[PDB]
RNA sequence: UUGGCACCUCGAUGUCGGCUCAUCGCAUCCUGGGGCUGUAGUCGGUCCCAAGGGUUGGGCUGUUCGCCCAUUAAAGCGGUACGCGAGCUGGGUUCAGAACGUCGUGAGACAGUUCGGUCCCUAUCCGUCGUGGGCGUAGGAAAUUUGAGAGGAGCUGUCCUUAGUACGAGAGGACCGGGAUGGACAUACCUCUGGUGUACCAGUUGUCGUGCCAACGGCAUAGCUGGGUAGCUAUGUGUGGACGGGAUAAGUGCUGAAAGCAUCUAAGCAUGAAGCCCCCCUCAAGAUGAGAUUUCCCAACUUCGGUUAUAAGAUCCCUCAAAGAUGAUGAGGUUAAUAGGUUCGAGGUGGAAGCAUGGUGACAUGUGGAGCUGACGAAUACUAAUCGAUCGAAGACUUAAU
């Protein structure tokens, strides 16, 4: 409900009531404009789609990708508002409501309202065995040649494969997770930030989209 | 932490003044400790007199770790010597005068005969 | 500064009159804690060790010998459960930090 | 550690296959007679 | 922060490469030591700008003691070369920024060789 | 398991235990569901259905096995070349030395002990764990996506309320529903607690050098000790295991003849488990059965031989990094804040040098929370991201609705 699409900037600490510290990541949420949404009348999932920082205008010599493009000219025109950067899914809510080319908020919410959040990872490069999985090493002396590899993957010939699946060095990678139901203890209205409750995944200045939860 | 085969200056006045700890009792496959727990231990020193004797395994609590511990406002309590206590499994000790500043942790945990008995409880 | 907008959500948090000060000092911090049928308030003497990292986020830790024990405390300094810092003495310290103090009469003058 | 077979006249073909070099830039001087690589000042161009 | 081989190299090669800017204000090398002296000669020349004694210390933290000049028929001891004649040249606000400009690459090796220019 | 047979291997198929890492059966150790008890309750015996998940630290010996200590909800039985040495140790067994008992007149012998004894290899192809180029997807491109499929996760204790009540004289003491926080494990992240921090800051030791004193370099593991920012991490901080559905297995049932009664069943109708599927998270249209929505671009030679030469959109090439083995992913390329510099600031260190005062000095004190700063934040175009090139569409037929 009301998937705001905000970028982390850091983490710090904030004392709540009588005497209790809860760790706070700091979420900069700005500008949310809804583009088209898309219902099961067109071709079948209800859905909203929802922008987030924009960029320049359109059309000179597109050396980046700071300057927009006659594809998401045309796609942010509908809306009527400057053309974007991120823009994501939300099959979660609401149909009816959210009239298209509407900011949506930051105070969707209220400090207490128990939300979830999808982000990268942070990916450290390609990195072997007792780091990536929980494995853990062979002795470091007493003569053995055996400090970090893995060990043994697979049985004699009366299995002559090695089972897919089986945890071996690759890349560590940045790929989705999610963590579930943390809170909100206090919402920002001027400054137009929000907080969250512990840490969420994705480096500064990252990407992460947060909903409602589905306790 | 105070784990397997650790070695405790005993705060009581029955008797023992070094223990070590067999067993940390608690959930399956426990390893570690922290003020409030109850440890299974062997006694190595005896002072000449007091109750216990050397050689014998009683159940004994566990007070002031050398590492901190993490109360809820974002205090800490560091001491500087592990400690002990030797319970009578009544959640009680042996004997009267135990020594050697207590942390208050251990009071939801319904020590409360300890903490009365005791010195300087923080 | 740390940024532009971390202060802004957290400077109307930030506690204000703690007299400043320096490790070397001799405190008597006073603390409000709640037990059974009680608020009752508490006096803590000792010596600051250490004092770190700015912001909200900045932390202090003192040192007192209770009973031959060594016990540390260590609080988050701008949190509304310190009532009143007093500074007994000033301190002639050459090093910032003070961890070599495992001695048994240090006595900092 | 040693091979089991002498790979054929069609594997040893189609591995180098991706084993090429490629032109680099090559952009004219305005004033040299002569190409220089982009990015580069040359000792006697027009750069 | 590039790197070169080794901690105890990296600074004694390295100071001793801007003392060879110093006394012939252009001279090639590879590039990961010019991408990289640009930030070391140049913020050593800060210290032009001020000219008094507390940074004329510091100056001896990373020049040679070395390299005597001859280009007027007399001496210039190298540390009195930059505070007369490098200081008084430049005043534009960003202390001393100097240019590079690269080259193709050399006969043995790969590297692009990149005169850089005291200007 | 102990054997029997000699079928493959002597132009070598490495052999016991243990560490590393698993994977599979159920004849089930715990947990879930029942029948039956010579089951008062709490405990317990025995049997059925059930593999989803769990299955401990130490002493002893090379050990397997075994006994013993302290726990736990439990410390299951097995297969996988008695799983795993082109992944590891070598303690024993099966190498030369020596000795003891013993048998042999002798050389020597022993499933009898006993001390010491070299463990080789740079990965071709399959199989894996990642990760890119070409082409396909009847015009080209960008963005967002549906999800056939496939992976992931599934564990539990203790305390309190119902209540000291039902049963039971008394000893003790709940089923069934709610409330708390723990253990082990799987994740995500550095604000706090700590560790590291090799171009940071301070003290000091020898010796050499900058003509000398003061200052400061070189070398001695980074010469050594105290501390420390970013980045990376745990023993640190949070979060997690679902609630809810559908059919069943064991079992319990209702109605009901065969066989006028009974009878869970033969035709119908129930209910019933950590088990199966949908739900939770992750990947996934190369799912050639190649899906879906929105948005942008549309011409002359010319017998479409398309000769071309371009758009949309990319890319070559450069300054780096929230990314990173290269390639790939992102952030930027003058209409510019992408790096470096300059300025200010956070954080760190702890009061610079000169000069003055006091001390015969060693050194104290002011000038002054100073000086000095690598990764983090903001401001500014001062230097460098120039001028250019390369690739890239002009939409077949069939019948049908019009
Ligand atoms: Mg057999
Ligand atoms: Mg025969
Ligand atoms: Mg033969
Ligand atoms: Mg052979
Ligand atoms: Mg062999
Ligand atoms: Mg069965
Ligand atoms: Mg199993
Ligand atoms: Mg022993
Ligand atoms: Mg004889
Ligand atoms: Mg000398
Ligand atoms: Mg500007």
């Amino acid at each position: 409900t009301k998937g705001i699409l905000g970028r982390k900037i850091g983490m710090t600490q904030v004392f709540g009531e009588n005497g209790e510290l809860i760790p706070v990541t700091v979420v900069e949420a700005k500008e949310n404009v809804v583009l088209q949404k898309k219902t099961v009348e067109v071709d079948g999932y209800n859905a909203i789609q929802v922008g987030f920082e924009d960029k320049k205008a359109y059309k000179k010599d597109a050396k980046s990708n700071k300057y927009a493009n006659k594809p998401a000219e045309g796609h942010a025109k509908k809306a009527d508002a400057a053309p974007k950067r991120f823009i994501r899914e939300f099959r979660n809510v609401d149909v009816d409501a959210y009239e298209v080319g509407q900011e949506v908020s930051v105070d969707t919410f209220v400090a207490g309202d128990v939300i979830d959040v999808t982000g990268v990872s942070k990916g450290k490069g390609f990195q072997g065995a007792i780091k990536r999985h929980g494995q853990s090493r062979g002795p470091m002396s007493h003569g053995s040649h055996f400090h970090r590899a893995p060990g043994s993957v697979g049985m004699a010939s009366d299995a002559s494969r090695v089972f897919k699946g089986q945890k071996m060095p690759g890349r560590m990678g940045g790929n989705t997770v999610t963590v579930q139901n943390l809170e909100v203890v206090q919402v920002d209205t001027e400054n137009k930030v929000i907080l969250v409750k512990g840490n969420v995944p994705g480096p500064k200045k990252g990407l992460v989209e947060i909903r409602t939860s589905i306790k | 932490m105070i784990q397997q085969e650790t070695r405790l200056k005993v705060a009581d006045n029955s008797g023992a003044r070094e223990v070590l700890t067999i067993k940390v009792l608690g959930g399956s496959g426990r390893k570690t400790a922290n003020i409030g727990d109850v440890i299974v231990c062997t006694v190595k020193n005896a002072t000449p007199g007091g109750v216990v004797k050397k050689g014998d395994v009683v159940k004994a609590v566990i007070v002031r770790t050398k590492s901190g511990v993490r109360r809820n406002d974002g205090s800490y309590i560091k001491f500087d010597e592990n400690a002990c206590v030797i319970i009578r499994d009544d959640k009680g000790p042996r004997g009267t005068r135990i020594f050697g500043p207590v942390a208050r942790e251990l009071r939801e945990g319904n020590f409360m005969k300890i903490v009365s008995l005791a010195p300087e409880v923080l | 500064t740390n940024h532009k907008l971390i202060e802004a959500v957290t400077k109307s948090q930030l506690r204000t009159d703690l007299p400043s000060f320096r490790p070397g000092d001799t405190l008597r911090v006073h603390v409000r804690i709640i037990e059974g049928t009680r608020e009752r308030i508490q006096v803590f003497e000792g010596v600051v060790i250490k004092r770190r990292g700015g912001g909200v986020s900045e932390t202090f830790t003192v040192r007192k010998i209770s009973s031959g024990v060594g016990v540390e405390r260590t609080f988050p300094l701008h949190t509304p459960k310190i009532e009143k810092i007093e500074v007994k003495r000033r301190g002639k310290v050459r090093r910032a930090k003070l961890y070599y103090l495992r001695s048994l009469r240090g006595k900092a003058a | 550690a040693v091979p089991k077979r002498r790979t054929s006249k069609t594997r040893k073909n189609k591995r180098r296959t991706h084993f090429k070099i490629s032109v680099p830039g090559m952009t004219e001087c305005p004033n040299c007679g002569e190409y220089k690589l982009s990015h580069r000042v040359c000792k006697n161009c027009g750069s | 922060r590039k790197l070169g081989r080794t901690s105890d190299q990296r600074k004694a090669m390295l100071r001793d490469l801007a003392t060879s800017l110093i006394i012939s204000e252009r001279i090639e090398t590879t590039e990961a030591r010019a991408k990289e002296v640009r930030s070391v000669v140049e913020k050593l020349i800060t210290l032009g700008k001020k000219g008094d004694l507390a940074s004329r210390r510091n100056a001896a933290k990373t020049l040679r003691n070395v390299e005597i000049l001859n280009e007027d028929e007399t001496t210039q001891t190298a540390l009195q070369k930059l505070f007369g004649e490098i200081a008084e040249r430049y005043t534009e606000r960003q202390g001393g920024y100097t240019r590079i400009l690269k080259q193709g690459p050399r006969r043995g090796d790969g590297a692009e060789s990149v005169i850089i220019e005291l200007v």
